[PDB]
Parts: structure tokens; sequence; C-alpha cells
């Protein structure tokens, strides 16, 4: 049984089809009329409406690929291909192709913030006005960022998401952009705007095939200096490049880095720089690009990071004009289908022209062919059944194998070949892709498979064509073109270098019922469900939701269609892998949401060396996930990718401590914004699992002497000051003091948030999201203080014992757990005798308790006082046996964990002084000091005393 | 006054970095005040 997560109306004229992204948690819901509406993945608003058709009455079906992290968008007669642009996808130019003529009206999205920077700089800085079309111009930024100004108070991640569209002629708008960049120039200021109007002169660039040069990578030929402004002409500039096998000199680094090959006959290698020109010969395996840029051209504005006229690639492949399959325009695309390799995506037209595109890098064709319906393959399985033959394309995906040559990439398309015996036949045609026993072309037949004669006898086609998780069996949907269809399995052949599939099929399932027709199906990884070939979700004709087990298609579950306010049929479904749930649409436009459904305690059983190195188990952490989703105030920036090559390089950067990097995430903040409080990070992450802390890192300003009173705050994501007060029950830890997590030096400082309700809050796997508020208690005010933050989220390690999270629990809430812990420590055990690794092993786990309840810092706080209580009883002996009878390391573990105790003592309301009764412990212990075994537990014993001291001096003066 | 820096960057996966960050400061405090108290006698 699958039960209805809640409900709301999306659309009034109906919903066709879902598509989601986990990495901003975002629904991409298709309308009936040809619109596209951005649905957050929790809260369920509307992030961002657009309609979107390269021509009128086209039909509009989106898909997202996880591997490229792309989202395709293909109407009636264009694909093209878009990503991710700081945070959000820009829709409205998504479909766009290149124009011919000059005088051609374009259309150009821009979103708000920077639109903003072009306002304020063409206001305030920069006169153009003698510039045609520039009055034109102002009043569209005028009348789209009014028109936003609305929709931005509603919500900030419906603000964050918005876009200010423009539709003026091509001229007019490479003219302001030329003059507003020669502005910039000639003022000489470092503005934000520069950069925003080299991307759009860019854009227009990419906007007409006419206006880009030729690519001038070759002896002789001069390379313009006005096209090396964007990161993909750097990027294209190394095509020869000889020192592909250097290590850092790779062709993405120092593209990034800013740097071009132009060779002469003086230098094969020869570089240099787009904005300072410093000329670089003779490259080394060892330079780091970015290291002999900062070494050779210190005074270079790209490398001090100031606004320049750089265009990353970011935005570039980010603002990807559409590409339509055929050069006349004039034709449909029958269909489309991506499968196992995400890297390669086809299309094919009604007549059998095929174009497949690569998406990894920057959208282009890859490969273009026709399917001749007189191949001899074809040919042979018609003659097989005892003359006009036509062949349709119904169905395409692109087949790699999962990982001495490789096999080559393989296209699988579905034909339905008809003739005059007027008969129709379903078949499966096999095409090699990749370029070059005779190896065969790219675009040639390898196998003509059959179909077995029900899909002949009934008039069927192939739907759907998806591969398995595993990479062996293969899912193939027949429909009618009454019998509601068939699902066939196949299995793939890998006996030779290319892939081929098996005559014979291993699985056929009928359907029946015409109202059980297939009309959306998604296959779930295999992980979801353990709590066998993987499960089927399909939507059926009729209404129906049905769960199927790929390995006997069996129906595990069904759910029925609502009624309407007639049944309100089910569409399409989609999976939301970050919230574990099924977003399914209707007809009538409404979204679904459908979820998927004594102990041994380790503190109990006596403490021996087993238990206590199972419990440091229990405590021990690690990092949890490669990015988790979060957005920003406008005010904050993400990094670039540039700071993290100057904190580990492009080797690194990869599979490496680079991960261990970008799993913080940088954040800086400027000065130009009104407000410098209530800042508000939310943090989103991809898979729920157990928290044991996570980081908050910051860099205070060096002209201030002292630190003023500022708060930093963590929450959950319940329903995504008086922010603090209607989530008061939302807080996992405690509003911290700033000066607590402070450094030694002042300029830099490390927060750690972690609370028992932290640990115990991951009840349900539950908490998917989190939050992060700031707040300065009251020139410099507020977080102008804070040039940088930065979050790093870490889990618990996992270990082999049952039952972690029970005993991790009891743990924290069990008294008499840390009364034994103690008393285990003092050595007055009744049975046996602790060794010192037990000893260090009882103060790995205890320290990090008081470190967890330390760190919470709530109001009632029963297990502070309560620690603090058993540690008050037992200090003269704690203080005895590790400062005088076992080593310098469990002196400094205790070192530690009393020091950690001072700390938390002074949020612990604390009625009996904590310093005090350790200053009385240590001047009862002092009589042993010349008995005491090793130097370094006399040293730290003189480290604790001797802050300890400062409260009552008297004592040491007489005793020392 | 700080004469030592560099806390080992194992330390920051763990909890305790700010205890041992405490005893850091603590060291480098009194040995600032030792040499203080020697330099203020003069």
């Amino acid at each position: 049984l699958v039960l209805r997560d809640g409900c709301m109306r999306c659309d009034a004229d109906g919903l066709h089809s879902l598509s989601y992204h986990p990495a901003l948690n975002a629904i991409l819901a298709v309308t009936s009329r040809g619109t596209i509406k951005v649905i957050d993945g929790t809260s369920g608003a509307t992030l961002q409406a657009s309609a979107l058709s390269a021509k009128p009455g086209g039909q509009v079906k989106c898909q997202y690929i996880s591997a490229v992290d792309k989202v395709i968008f293909v109407d009636d007669y264009a694909v093209g291909c878009r990503k991710d642009l700081n945070g959000i996808l820009l829709l409205d130019t998504a479909l766009q192709t290149p124009v011919s003529k000059q005088d051609d009206v374009v259309q150009l999205e821009l979103p708000v913030t920077e639109a903003q920077q072009l306002l304020s700089a063409c206001i305030e800085k920069i006169d153009v006005s003698s510039t045609e079309g520039y009055d034109l111009f102002i009043t569209q930024l005028k009348d789209g960022l009014k028109n936003i100004s609305h929709e931005t108070a509603a919500n900030h991640k419906v603000a964050k998401w918005a876009t200010v569209t423009f539709h003026l002629p091509h001229h007019v708008l490479k003219s302001i952009a030329s003059a507003i960049v020669n502005e910039l120039k000639k003022i000489n200021q470092n503005v934000a705007a520069l950069p925003v109007a080299s991307s759009v002169m860019d854009r227009l660039s990419y906007l007409l095939p006419s206006a880009r040069p030729e690519l001038g990578v070759g002896p002789g030929r001069s390379v313009d200096r006005a096209l090396m402004y964007s990161e993909a002409n750097r990027r294209e500039t190394f095509t020869s490049w000889p020192h592909v096998g250097y290590r850092w000199a790779q062709p993405d680094p120092m593209a990034q880095a800013g740097f071009y090959h132009q060779p002469a006959s003086s230098g094969d290698d020869r570089a240099m720089c787009f904005t300072c020109s410093v000329c670089l010969v003779c490259w080394e395996p060892t330079d780091e690009p970015w290291s002999e840029h900062e070494r050779h051209s210190p005074n270079c504005p790209f490398v001090k990071g100031e606004h320049t006229q750089n265009v990353p690639l970011s935005v570039t492949l980010a603002t990807s004009p559409a590409q339509l399959p055929s050069a006349d325009g004039a034709d449909r695309i029958a269909c489309f289908g991506s499968g196992s390799c995400p890297q390669f995506l086809a299309a094919a037209t009604k007549r059998g022209k095929i174009c497949i595109w690569d998406v990894s890098k920057l959208m282009k064709v890859h490969l273009k062919f026709e399917i001749n319906a007189y191949d001899p393959a074809i040919v042979q399985q018609l003659i097989l059944s005892g003359m006009e033959v036509s062949l349709d394309i119904t169905a395409l995906s692109i087949l790699q194998q999962p990982e001495h040559n490789i096999p080559f990439p393989c296209l699988l398309a579905g034909g339905l070949l008809t003739y005059k015996s007027r008969r129709t036949l379903p078949v499966l045609l096999l095409y090699s892709i990749k370029e070059s026993s005779v190896f065969p072309k790219p675009g040639t037949l390898v196998q003509c498979l059959r179909l077995p004669k029900f899909a002949e006898e009934e008039t069927l086609c192939i739907d759907s064509i998806t591969p398995c998780a595993d990479g062996i069996h293969l899912l193939v949907g027949l429909r009618t073109c009454v019998s509601g269809g068939y699902l066939v399995l196949y299995k793939m052949n890998y006996t030779t270098r290319i892939v081929t599939l098996e005559e014979e099929p291993v699985k056929i399932q009928h359907i029946k019922d015409p109202q059980d027709t297939i009309t959306s199906l998604i296959l779930l990884p295999p992980d979801i469900l353990d709590n066998t070939l993987g499960h089927l979700v399909v939507t059926t004709q009729g209404g129906y939701v049905k769960v199927l087990d790929l390995s006997n298609f069996e129906i595990l579950a069904k759910v029925e269609p609502p009624k309407k306010e007639e049944q309100d049929t089910f569409v399409s479904v989609i999976y939301c892998s970050g919230t574990d749930r099924l977003c399914a649409c209707t007809k009538g436009g409404e979204l679904h949401f459908l979820q998927i459904g004594g102990v041994e305690l380790l503190v109990d059983q006596p403490f021996t060396l087993e238990i206590l190195t199972s419990l440091v188990e229990l405590t021990r952490f690690e990092t949890l996930t490669p990015r988790f989703s979060a957005t920003v105030p406008p005010c904050w920036v993400e990094v670039q990718q540039e700071q993290q090559q100057r904190r580990h390089p492009q080797h690194l950067h990869q599979q490496h401590h680079g991960d261990a990097a970008q799993h913080t995430r940088t954040w800086k903040l400027q000065t130009d914004s009104n407000s410098w409080d209530e800042h508000v990070f939310e943090l989103v992450l991809p898979k729920a699992c157990m928290v044991g802390h996570v980081d908050f890192k910051f860099v205070l300003n060096s002209n201030i002497t002292s630190v003023p009173q500022i708060q930093v705050t963590l929450l959950k994501n319940k329903a995504p000051c008086p922010f603090l007060e209607d989530h008061k029950e939302d807080i996992l830890c405690g509003p911290v003091w700033l000066a607590s997590g402070l450094d030694l030096s002042g300029h830099a400082g490390m927060l750690t948030l972690t609370s028992p309700k932290l640990v115990k809050g991951m009840a349900g796997g539950k908490y998917r999201s989190f939050l992060i508020h700031v707040k300065a208690v009251s020139n410099l005010r507020g977080c102008d203080l804070l040039q940088e933050v930065s979050v790093t989220i870490r889990r618990f390690k996992k270990t082999s014992i049952c039952k972690e999270r029970v005993q991790r629990c009891a743990m924290l809430q069990f008294s008499e757990f840390h009364e034994k812990l103690l008393n285990t420590l003092c050595r007055r055990s009744d049975d046996g005798q602790v060794t010192e690794h037990a000893q260090s092993l009882v103060l790995d786990a205890l320290c990090w308790l008081a470190g967890v309840h330390s760190n919470g810092s709530g109001s009632s706080k029963e297990g502070n006082e309560c620690l603090l209580s058993k540690t008050r009883k037992c200090l003269s002996d704690i203080v005895r046996v590790c400062f005088f009878e076992a080593g310098r390391s469990i002196a400094h573990k205790c070192a530690r964990f009393l020091a950690l105790c001072i700390s938390n003592g002074k949020c612990e309301p604390c009625q009996p002084g904590f310093g005090s009764v350790l200053l009385k412990a240590l001047l009862d212990n002092m009589c042993f000091l010349p008995a005491a075994a090793t130097g370094g537990s006399v040293y730290w014993y003189f480290v604790l005393l001797n802050y300890v001291k400062d409260e009552d001096l008297a004592g040491c003066s007489t005793a020392c | 006054v700080s004469v030592s820096q560099a806390l080992d960057a194992r330390l920051e996966v763990g909890l305790e970095q700010q205890a041992e960050l405490m005893l850091k400061m603590m060291s480098t405090l009194e040995a600032d005040s030792i040499l203080q108290a020697l330099t203020n006698t003069s």
C-alpha cells in the first residue's frame, strides 16, 4: 500500500509530463499548453512559470540527465541543451535557434541580480543614450524588474529563480553592449556589470553563425583578442596542444586560468593571457597554471579576482542556443531518447533522419544519418516471412557497456516497417555511433531484430526502450498503433566488439486490459527498497499507478486515480530522490505525492575492551555527501572553482581531498546590500542520513579590534528574532556565541554546531534539509565583519553492529552509563583491573558525549548538568589517575576533556564553581607530584592548574 | 603574544577541536603572562 501524502492544484488546464532535478530540489511540471512550471521539492511553491516554444503549436517534453547534470527541453522542432547557472536554469531562451540576419529580433533571458547591476551601472555611472535603441532597452529592463519585484516578495526561492527577458533586434543589443563595455573600459573601475555585458555580447556572438570568425588555431594565423573574453574560445584554442599528457598543463585548468594557445615558430606550446598579455613558453609538467599566472603577472586583474571581461564556461554552457536536427527547420521530431550512455542524445525525424548530439561538453552534432528502408538486413527479415517498403522510427535509446579495446557505444531505434502484401511489422534496429574484421562505419545498421508474431498480429509498435540498472537486461514497451500492450524483456550480448541483442526475449508480459495501457514508466534504483532486477512504476491509461517488480512483472502496489471535484486519471510519474517520494500528475493538473511505506544495549553490558571499541566506533565521524543543495541570499555569492583550484589542484580536485573541499561551500558577502542582519542559509541534503555535526568557518575583518555580539543558530526544515521565535521548536543546536568558535587568531574562526537533539533527531529518516540563521545582537555593522562563510556537513561512521541509533540514544540518555564510564576511569572497578588502553577508550567515548551536550547549549540540559555533577563527584580521582599514573597521551585527552568541561561550565548555570572544584582536586593532588611517572602528565597537570589558579590564588600560593 | 598556531587538520573532523584550541590558547596565554611578568619587573 502506497499512501497519498498531500495534494496541491498546479494548473487548471492539466499537466502532461514531469521531471525532477535533485541538485536543486525542483520538479519540472509541463502543462498541456506547453508551459513548464518550476516547483520547489519540499515546499511545493511555484518557483518559475514560463512558456517555451520554438514554433507555436508544439508540445514540450523535458528530461534531466544526472551524470552530465543537464536538462534537455524538446519541442516539435528544436532540442538544444542547457544547464545550471548559479542555482537556476535559463528557460526562456532554451529553445532559441540562431538567427540568419542581423536585423532579426532576438530574445535574451537574464537573471535578476546582474540585471540589477546592469541597471545601476547604466543609471549611476554610464552614458550610452546617444546609441540607437537605448530607451527601449532601458524601458524593457525597468518593466521586467518591476514585474519581477512583485514575484520576489512571496518567497526567497521564488525570488532567486526569476529572470528578466528582452525582445530586441540583434544590432541594437550588440551596439548597446559594445557601448557599455567601452564605457566601462574608459571609466576604468572594477564594476560588476562588465562581466555581465561581456557575457551579453558573447551570447549575441553565438546567436549569429556568421558573426563568429573562424578559429585561428594554426601556425601563422593571428587570433583576435576580442573573442578570448569567453572561456570556451580559450578551450578550443588548445586543440593542437603538444602537452596533452602533462598532469597540470591540461587544456581545462589553463583555459580556466585565462591562457590560450597561439603557436608560433619560436614555440609550439606558446601561451599568453587574455587580459594582461604576459607571454609564457616552455611548459614543464609541474607548472600549475594559476601559480604561474600569479608568479609571472601578479598585477593581472584576473589573478586578483577583479571584474574583468572574462565570460566563464558556466555561463556559455548555460546559454547554449538551440540546434535543429535538420538544416531546413520545417521538420518535426518523431522521437528522442537517452539511454545508458549519458553523454549522448539522439533525435529522429518522421522520414528517418537521425541526428546524435554529444551533451558532455558544449552542444554539438556528433553524427547525422538517414535510415534506408532497403537495407539487406531488413530485406532478409521481409524475405523470411515467405514492392513498396516504408519505415518509421518510434523510439530511441543509446547504449553503453557497463565498466585490449573497449567496445563502442551503440544506438537502438524502434522501427515500424510497412509493406503491401498493407501490413505493419515492428522491428528493432542496432546502429554504430563512434568514429573509427571490418569496422562498421558510423550510421550503419548492425543488427535488425524481428519482434515475435503477436506484435505483428495485433499491429503493435515499440513505445519505449529503456535499459535496466544492471547493464545486462533491457525492457521494451509495446502499444497498439483491444489489447493494452506488452512488456518485453531482452538480454544484451557482450560476446564481441559491438553490443548486440539475443533474438529470443527472456520475459513477455501481456497487458490484457486496454485501461492498463502504459502512459509513463520510470526505473527505481535498487537501494531504495532494500529496507531482483529492480522495480518499475507505471501509470496506466485508466489512471492507476502500479508498482512492478522487474524480475517477474508482478503488481506489488496499485494507486487509484482521484475523483474530480469522473476520475482524474494519472498521466505521468517521477521519483523525487531528495525527498524519497513519487510525484504523479493528473490530467486535471493536480500533483499527488506518494510515499512508499529486546535489543542488547552495549551501555548495559560490562565494559571490556571490545565493548569500548564498539562505543568509540559509534562516536566516530566521516564526510557525508559530495554536494548538498544550498541556495543563498543574493548578497552572498557562490565561490568560483578557481579558489578551489587554489585550495587543491586539478588532479587533486576529483576523487581526492578536493572532494573533501567541495563538500565545503565557500560564500562571500558583498557590501552593497542594505541589510547585514537576518541572513538565512537553507541546506538541502540529497539523501537523509544521521548527522554527527556540521561546520561553520568564517573570516573576521582585520581592522576591528573587538567582536560585537553575533549569534549563530541551526534549524530544521519543518516548513520550507521572530524568525527564531516561530522556529523555536525547530532549532537543533541553540544560539551559540560567535567568539566561542573564534580561533586563537582573531581573524579566522571555526564553529562546530551539534546537539543531543541533532544526534537523536534522525528518528524516521525525515530531516531532509537544514537551516542556518545568523544574527548580530545590537563603519562595520551586522555580518559585514564576516567577509567569508563556509559550511561542511559530516555524518557518523557506519558500524557493523545492528541497531546503532537506539544505542546512541541510550548513550546520550543514560546517567548510569556516564557514571560507570567515570567509575571505570577512577580504576575503582569491582570486577577486573582496567588497562590504560581501556581507559583511553573510556576518555574518547566520555569526551565525545561531553562535546555533544557541550555544543548543544539548550535551556534545560539535564545531560550537561548530570555529567558535570558526576565529574564533580569524582574529580580528585580522575585528576590523580590521568595526570599521575597514566601516560601523557591519556593525560592529554583528559586535559581536553576537562578544558571542554570548563568551556561548557559557563553555559550550564553552575551553582558550584567547576574551576574552583577542579582547583580543589589539583591542590589535593599536589602532594603526589614527585611520585608521578611521566613528565607530560605533569605538564598537562600544571597547564590545568595554570588556568584554574586564577580563581583562588592563596591555595597555590601556600601549597606551591 | 602568540608564538604558536596551526592545529592539525585531522582535529577539525573530531568534535573536541575547540577544547584543543583552548588548551593551545591556554599555554600561549601563560607563556605570554610569565614573559610579561619578567619584562614588567624592570
